[PDB]
């Protein structure tokens, strides 16, 4: 069991390239078999909000 | 030695160099502490990757962090809570209420006392440091060996003492800053170095914002990474001796009080130290297993637990832990809760709350909605990880209504605590059994615990004889008919003082800390 | 009884919280006292004939009460503009105030400036 | 020949401008008498044709001085002197060619240190703050500004404004403190230094220094510490300008402090010594541009406009009315736009224009016209604050022997709750003692403490002067300036009259015995004590057993009556408290799970509190506190000796005018005595009259309804009056709350010190919602707010006086620059700055040097 | 020059004689701890003839 | 009776008022040039 | 007659305050500075 | 209850005790009658301070 908290909180908001950098630094190359994402949306956000995230 | 040694090297090298012609080759010590700058080495994490030291093999560290978005202006409707930072604490010198106490002990006895101590803890515990000490402290005061061997308190750190108004910094974001020090293992104790640590960090987080910013816009941590230092000592071993040749005369008169209390201890002291030297001969707790030592810091820490919080502006944060107390214990917030239904059974009494299930009920209604709501030294104690671990295996902590950060600032998880340690004292008492009872200071006490207990029983185990009113010996002989009416009866119809509780905790504690077994005596209790 | 046959009332005229002028203001409004001589010395410079005593703001006897009987356009001026300068608010907001400050003539408006500028 | 090396000349001002001192030494000298000194009280009463008969070297070396002053200046027209403060703005400009010859040395010296060692300390704090914040915050963070014109300008000490001034006043100075030193020794040479500057000359010896402009044919003098104001204050002002100056968050003061200070010494020209007046109402402005930023329409400009007001009527009793509002409009634009820290700052602008010269007739007139002054006042607000004491004691006694009241005369308990309370011994709460005071403030109690009279015993060594008693009392002044009747009476003294050495060479010393010299009333009896006031703008000096018993009851008080009283540590306990109670502000918790507690903020300051206290006032509570302690009559006896006692402003070289003076009991209440005083003295008896004021603060807490945090010594009253507010609960009503709370608990304090006799300056109390002010620091909503600039006045160049020191000067040195650095500096700037100032320091001493008779 | 009884024994003469005494009782020893010695002649009758 | 029970209460009432909060203290100071033994 | 008799108890818990503010009004006057603090305010009133 | 009679034997009295001394006390009259010289005090303290108790 691992966690993904590098003492960084814009590397945990999935809006923001610095999580993508973050977790595909972490996690090794094409090889999680399972992805989950469980994340909320609040209502009637930005457009470009929802394509970033 | 060279250069590039770490500084308490040279330093001890200059003081055995200087001071070789007086002393002779032995190592002066007990002297040098580290540099706060050399010891430590520093990383900010802002908005990217983390620490390159703990990311190389390192684990111990303190942490800061202050929060983003913090105005220093006067509007301030987005700011994060404002609490009173860390200034430093020399000891938070308590009042003399030591291991044998009186309340009006001069200054010649303090003096005399914290000579003793010293010198025991110094250069060993034996007769003929105790004669020494004798020969000391009789040039202050006027007591016997016998008020030495137990006032003199417990050797802690009493070697410290020896403007207008300089406050010691700003103060514009320490306020906000959280501090955390719980990654630290051996720069955590009671000690110096970690008051200096977390001084060190609160200046350079206000060191990272000049005067010419009134707007933070990140989160900065600090770890203040102490480990891979070249400063780091370890703690040699104080081997003891006897102090060769004969302590000095030292003159003195009666007639400077300035300089000498001719009679410290009173009659009203004498009956109370004198019958306290009668009882302090089962003080064998060297010889005692650890197990018990653990049963002793499972009353000591509990029945202390219940009596500051149950009775029966400008407000700080001024909070004991108890979070090394419980990490080395064995379940004391039992006793905790069985001194707090001890307290309240006068008002279990005069509601005449029957049966089983209201007892724990009417402690529902006190501990859920406490009209007080400073619980925060059990608040402070739980949230600790390893605390919190054991708990959660055994002890009965419910699972967490939230995620686990944000869960009431567990001053309300305290609570579920106490009521779940509540019941299971009630569920014991009722089974037969009872509990070691160590109550101190010994009779009106006597039978006013033995009352307590049959005032618990009474209200648990027809009409209830109403003994309000009476004096203490109608209500215990009225109670005695009302339950030998009818194991249970054996719990019914029935410990000792070695000295107070206090003391029977803090020797306790340490001496669980001498041991050697205690880890695998740990891991036996999971 | 006789407790009033002797109690001299002395009709104590403190200024008290208002200041305002007109004695005639300060001989309606002042409550009667039986003063009571502890101190040594001669009270009769203090005194007055109908038997008054004014005090002062630190309750001390002025022998005479008109001591206490004892406006600008330009101290207003500058407060309001030190308000305008020094509290935080908008540029062009505050180059807007400042402008219709020195426009003004009377005290009045200056007022309306400060509850407009404190308030806007 | 050595042994007078040693207690060396003071090089700072630590004590107070005698005016007639100069005044002295300006007739014992060949000169005109400058104008206003021509109908001077003391001048035209001696006899000077004795004094110059005299023949010391004192008056040998004014003599040549004078013939020396009139042979280099001019015979034809009229010759004017000129007093302090009118030579101001002379003096500010002086520009001794011959003493910035000495200091380019130094100045070329430090910039060849920057040269070779600059670089250096950059790659130094680099490195320190590389290995405390790691290598990835080191890509974007260089060094500081302030530390990068310190490097690029090796010689700021050098090259600002005021420098020239700083050069010649510290050059006059040490030739000054030179002359001192060789005058110690009887044989001497000429000691008269003549220095040239531009348009004009310098002389200096050792108890005068003059200087003379020719052009305007004019010339002052200055005696022996009025150069070292100067030195203070030029090198005060000048330090004070390069650091604002080189600060990037202080720079736009630096013009307003350099305009500020331009602005007086025009003003000082005319207004003279009451030019001092307008220096004294600055500090309030600093106040005033600080309440602009109020976070309310209300509380906001009302202190800037008092302050204001105050300037502009006292300007218009002296100047023009159109220079007066001209005057008034430069001051309101120089404190207009100051940001929170700025507008604390400049309160750097308090010593920097000096000190006004005193003199022992204004000050006397001053004290007796507060002193002899006739009070009324009310005997029922008496008894509801003694009714609060007696309460307070109460519940400190209660909860200091755990729970137990004191021994009370047990048949004058009144009223039915107050006996329920005594057999229950319980805590009297506040509403009880403002419903019941007139039950509870007639109790009394019993002997039920026991003190120790020599208590302290650090307060008994202190160094105090003794009045040397009343038939001696001529002893106190000059025998050169005394009378030839009043000389007669000048007996000599076998002692020392200091606290310190007769009190370590009094056999047969017992406290009890001297307790009993107040207890038994013969303290009253005695017709040997006298009282000296002292010129200060604190200190008295009493008779040896008065003072005895004096430092007895402090510490009587102190032991055990004083901390009852939850009003009145150490610093981190002071900056905890006063923190906490900031904390409390409405903007350190506008978060908007209990009821929110806030505060808004009273600092006040009563109108001459310690001599408006009368005997009749704190008599009740001096008895109380008697009874509690078993003394028949001990608390109250300030009163009660000044009243049968006459005192006097004592000061060498002001003795009395009217030269027929013997006996203190036949002197008029005139020229320096004052007859039958009344009130008290400051420091005497703090301890009672603060507890008196916290239980008048509880008070009016009590009579509006609302909890008070009082923080309160002497007269410095802090009051944070508190409220308890809802979380569903607007912002607007907040304030409001806070408001009527301030104004209604702010009108009963009022009026609870009115009846009592204690005005507050009622419009000078600075009531706030966002900032207090403890110990002329300002606290503002949770942030201490900064004095940089007070501690870099304090930026001096030599230190202690016990010998030529170097290195206690350069620990002076490094502790003002930490000072600073905890005021908010960089560090950088702060490290390298302590070089280079100690460079100064040690190179100011190899030169500059007064004893150098090797390095 | 001290002559009130309070503060009698307060100057002496075997004042250095017992000073250096204890000092060197307290410091001549097997392991040399200064801090707990001055500590130990802080709280003594030396350090309360001192600290008077 | 009640009869002198109203006298009692009024008299008291004059006592509670005319002596208690009607009443100040006044101090006469010596405001005037004038000697010690002026004054004794 | 209980209602006459509360009366009566509290005119003497109030009249006896009233002797003991006479006595304090007493010992306000610098005359009165030998009366020793501890004396019954009551009985310096008396006299 | 015949004692409160008794009592009012007391209150009488001591009613007859205050305007005893409220006619000595030195109230304030216009005119300035009564007026107390310094020496006074200055007779108080060549005596002892003395007991007025019972």
């Amino acid at each position: 069991f691992r966690t993904l908290w590098r003492e960084n909180t814009e590397e945990s908001d999935l809006t923001s390239d610095k999580a993508v950098g973050y977790i595909t630094s972490v996690v090794p190359y094409r090889s999680v078999s399972l992805l989950h994402c469980d994340i909320e949306i609040p209502p009637g956000s930005n457009q470009s909000l929802l394509d970033q995230l | 030695v060279s250069s590039d040694m770490c500084s308490l090297a040279l330093a001890d090298y200059a003081r055995n160099r200087s001071w070789s012609p007086l002393t002779g080759g032995r190592k002066i010590l007990g002297v040098s502490n580290p540099d706060t700058i050399e010891l430590v080495e520093g990383e900010i994490l802002s908005i990217s990757g983390g620490c390159s030291k703990c990311d190389s093999g390192d684990e111990q560290f303190t942490w800061f962090h202050l929060p983003s978005n913090i105005e220093l202006t006067d509007d301030t409707s987005k700011n994060p809570p404002m609490r009173v930072p860390y200034l430093g604490s020399k000891t938070q010198e308590r009042r003399a209420a030591s291991l044998a106490k009186i309340a009006h002990m001069s200054p010649h006895v303090k003096a005399a006392l914290r000579a003793s101590s010293v010198l025991i803890w110094a250069y060993g515990d034996n007769d003929i440091n105790w004669t020494a000490a004798l020969k000391l402290a009789r040039s202050r005061c006027n007591i016997s060996s016998e008020y030495l061997r137990l006032l003199s308190p417990l050797p802690t750190a009493g070697n410290l003492q020896h403007m207008t108004f300089t406050p010691a910094s700003l103060y514009r974001v320490s306020p906000y800053v959280h501090i955390s020090n719980d990654s630290q293992r051996l720069f955590t104790e009671e000690n110096v170095v970690y008051q200096q640590i977390m001084l060190l960090g609160l200046s350079l987080i206000e060191s990272l914002f000049p005067m010419t910013v009134t707007k933070t816009y990140d989160e900065i941590t600090l770890h203040l990474h102490s480990k891979f230092s070249c400063c780091i000592r370890e703690a040699p071993v104080a081997v003891p001796f006897e102090l060769t040749g004969v302590a000095p005369d030292l003159r003195v008169v009666a007639s400077n009080k300035f300089m000498y209390d001719p009679n410290p201890v009173a009659e009203g002291d004498f009956a109370r130290l004198d019958l306290a030297i009668f009882k302090s001969y089962e003080l064998n707790l060297e010889s005692y297993s650890t197990v018990e030592l653990m049963n002793i810091l499972s009353i000591s820490s509990g029945k202390l637990i219940g009596q500051s919080v149950v009775s029966y502006i400008i407000v700080y944060d001024n909070t004991r832990n108890w979070i090394s107390e419980a990490q080395n214990s064995v379940r004391l917030f039992e006793y905790a809760a069985l001194e707090v239904l001890l307290d309240c059974s006068y008002q279990l009494y005069y509601l005449r709350v029957r049966g089983l299930n209201n007892v724990v009920l009417y402690m529902s209604d006190l501990y859920k909605n406490m009209p007080g709501i400073l619980l925060s030294n059990i608040a402070a104690t739980i949230s600790h990880p390893i605390i919190h671990s054991r708990l959660h295996t055994v002890g009965l902590i419910s699972h967490d209504g939230s995620h686990q950060l944000a869960d009431t600032d567990f001053i309300e998880l305290s609570a579920k605590l106490l009521v779940s340690c509540t019941r299971r004292v009630v569920s014991g008492l009722y089974a037969g059994n009872k509990y070691d009872l160590l109550f101190p200071s010994v009779n009106e006490k006597m039978l006013q615990l033995i009352s307590r207990l049959c005032c618990l029983y009474t209200v648990l185990f027809r009409e209830i004889p109403k003994i309000r009113g009476l004096p203490a010996e109608e209500k215990c002989a009225m109670l005695t008919e009302y339950l030998l009416s009818d194991e249970q009866v054996d719990s019914i119809t029935s410990v000792t003082f070695p000295a107070n509780l206090y003391y029977m905790s803090r020797k306790s504690l340490n001496l669980i800390r001498e041991r050697e077994d205690r880890d695998s005596i740990l891991a036996l209790m999971f | 009884a006789v407790m009033e046959a002797n109690l001299g009332m002395m009709k104590i005229l403190d200024p008290g919280c208002a200041n305002v002028s007109s004695l005639s203001d300060l001989r309606a409004v002042a409550k009667s006292h039986p003063v009571l001589i502890a101190g040594p010395g001669d009270p009769s410079p203090y005194v007055t004939q109908g038997g008054e005593i004014a005090l002062n703001k630190l309750s001390q006897p002025v022998p005479h009460p008109s001591d206490l009987i004892k406006p600008d356009i330009g101290i207003e001026r500058d407060t309001v503009r030190a308000l305008i300068l020094s509290r935080p608010m908008h540029p062009s907001s505050s180059s807007k105030l400042l402008s219709k400050l020195d426009s003004a003539g009377s005290v009045e408006e200056i007022r309306k400036i400060k509850r407009l500028a404190l308030n806007g | 020949r050595a042994e007078h090396q040693i207690i060396l000349p003071e090089s700072h001002l630590s004590s107070p401008l005698v005016k007639h001192k100069l005044l002295y030494y300006w007739k014992l000298t060949g000169l005109p008498l400058p104008d206003e000194c021509d109908f001077d009280h003391l001048i035209l009463s001696r006899q000077w044709k004795k004094i110059l008969e005299s023949s010391t070297p004192d008056i040998e070396r004014m003599i040549k001085l004078g013939r020396s002053v009139h042979q280099t200046l001019s015979h034809s027209s009229k010759l004017t002197g000129i007093l302090h403060p009118r030579c101001l703005e002379d003096l500010v400009g002086l520009d001794i060619p011959d003493s910035t010859n000495k200091f380019r040395r130094i100045e070329k010296k430090i910039q060849i240190h920057n040269t070779r060692y600059g670089e250096p300390f950059t790659r130094l704090c680099s490195y320190v703050e590389k290995k405390l914040l790691g290598s990835s915050w080191t890509h974007k963070i260089r060094r500081s500004e302030e530390f990068d014109s310190l490097r690029t300008d090796p010689a700021f000490w050098f090259h600002s404004s005021w420098s020239t001034a700083k050069f010649a006043w510290l050059h006059v100075k040490q030739i000054q403190r030179h002359l001192i030193v060789a005058a110690r020794t009887r044989s001497a040479s000429n000691k008269l230094v003549t220095l040239s500057h531009r348009s004009g000359q310098v002389f200096i010896t050792p108890e005068l220094v003059i200087v003379t402009h020719t052009n305007e044919n004019k010339f002052t003098c200055l005696s022996q510490e009025l150069v070292l104001m100067y030195a203070d204050m030029m090198e005060g002002r000048d330090m004070v300008n390069i650091i604002s100056s080189t600060a990037v968050h202080l720079r736009c003061l630096a013009e307003k402090i350099d305009d500020i200070l331009r602005l007086v010494d025009a003003l000082a020209r005319d207004l003279g010594n009451q030019v001092y007046d307008v220096v004294a109402l600055m500090e309030g402005f600093a106040y005033g541009a600080v309440q602009l930023l109020e976070p309310s329409g209300t509380f906001a400009g009302d202190f800037f406009s008092f302050n204001l007001q105050e300037l502009r009527d006292t300007l218009i009793c002296l100047l023009p009315q159109r220079i007066a509002d001209s005057v008034t409009h430069a001051i309101a634009n120089i404190f207009s736009g100051l940001e929170q820290n700025q507008a604390a700052e400049m309160l750097c602008l308090l010593r920097l224009w000096g000190h006004p010269l005193l003199e022992s007739r204004a000050a006397a007139k001053a004290v007796r016209a507060q002193m002899c002054a006739p009070k009324m006042v009310d005997f029922d607000m008496i008894l509801q604050v003694l009714s609060f004491f007696k309460g307070t004691i109460i519940n400190g006694y209660r909860k200091k022997n755990a729970g137990v009241w004191p021994r009370v005369k047990a048949h004058t308990i009144y009223g039915n709750v107050i006996a329920q309370l005594h057999a229950d011994s319980a805590e009297i709460s506040h509403d009880i003692m403002l419903r019941e005071y007139k039950n509870l403030s007639a109790i009394e109690f019993e002997a039920c403490i026991e003190y120790d009279p020599v208590t302290n015993l650090s307060m008994f060594l202190k160094d105090k002067a003794i009045a040397h008693p009343r038939n001696n009392w001529l002893a106190s002044f000059r025998r050169n300036l005394l009378s030839e009747e009043q000389k007669k009476n000048v007996q000599d003294s076998t002692s020392t009259n200091r606290l310190l050495i007769e009190f370590l060479e009094s056999n047969d010393f017992d406290p009890y015995k001297e307790m009993e010299y107040l207890t038994t009333l013969e303290y009253l009896r005695d017709d040997s004590v006298a009282v000296s006031y002292s010129l200060k703008e604190i200190f008295a000096k009493l008779t040896k057993k008065l003072r005895n018993c004096q430092v007895m009851a402090e510490g009587i008080l102190a032991d055990q009556i004083a901390p009852f009283f939850q009003g009145n540590q150490d610093s981190i306990s002071l900056t905890k408290s006063m923190l906490a109670m900031s904390q409390l502000s409405y903007n350190s918790n506008r978060k908007r799970k209990h009821r929110r507690r806030v505060a808004t903020f009273i600092t006040t300051d009563l109108q001459k509190y310690c001599l408006n206290w009368r005997y009749q006032t704190i008599k009740l509570f001096a008895h109380a506190i008697n009874q509690l302690m078993g003394l028949p009559h001990f608390f109250e006896w300030i009163h009660l000796r000044l009243m049968d006692t006459t005192m006097f402003v004592g000061d060498p070289f002001n003795p009395p005018s009217d030269p027929t003076d013997y006996d203190l009991t036949k002197v008029p209440n005139d020229d320096i005595y004052i007859v039958s005083a009344r009130g008290g003295i400051e420091g005497l008896c703090q301890k009672l009259w603060t507890m008196i004021s916290i239980a008048a603060i509880q008070l009016a807490a009590a009579r509006s309804h609302c909890r008070v945090a009082c923080m309160v010594q002497g007269d410095n009253q802090v009051i944070a009056v508190t409220r308890e507010v809802r979380p569903d609960d607007s912002p607007e009503s907040v304030l409001t709350q806070l408001h009527e709370a301030s104004d209604n608990f702010f009108r009963e304090l009022i009026h609870v010190n009115h009846l009592i006799g204690h005005n507050l300056k009622d419009r000078e109390t600075i009531r706030s919602d966002t900032f207090f002010i403890y110990s002329k620091r300002i606290f503002k909503d949770g942030a201490i707010l900064s004095q940089v600039l007070k501690n870099s006045s304090k930026l001096v160049l030599v230190s202690g006086d016990l010998s030529e020191n170097t290195v206690m000067s350069c620990a002076n040195i490094s502790s003002t620059v930490a000072r600073l650095c905890e005021n908010g500096l960089p560090k950088d700037f702060c490290y390298y700055l302590n070089y280079l100032m100690s460079c100064i320091q040690t190179y100011f001493d190899s030169e500059f040097s007064i004893t150098s008779s090797s390095n | 020059t001290c002559s009130n009884p309070l503060l009698s024994g307060v100057h002496t003469e075997d004042n250095e004689a017992e000073e250096k005494a204890l000092a060197e009782y307290l410091l001549n020893q097997e392991v040399i701890h200064p801090r707990v010695a001055h500590a130990i002649m802080e709280a003594s009758s030396v350090g309360r003839r001192k600290q008077i | 009776t009640m009869r002198s029970e109203i006298q009692q209460l009024k008299t008291s009432v004059a006592v509670m008022e005319a002596n208690l909060g009607m009443m100040k203290i006044l101090d006469p100071g010596c405001a005037n040039v004038s000697s010690l033994s002026d004054l004794r």
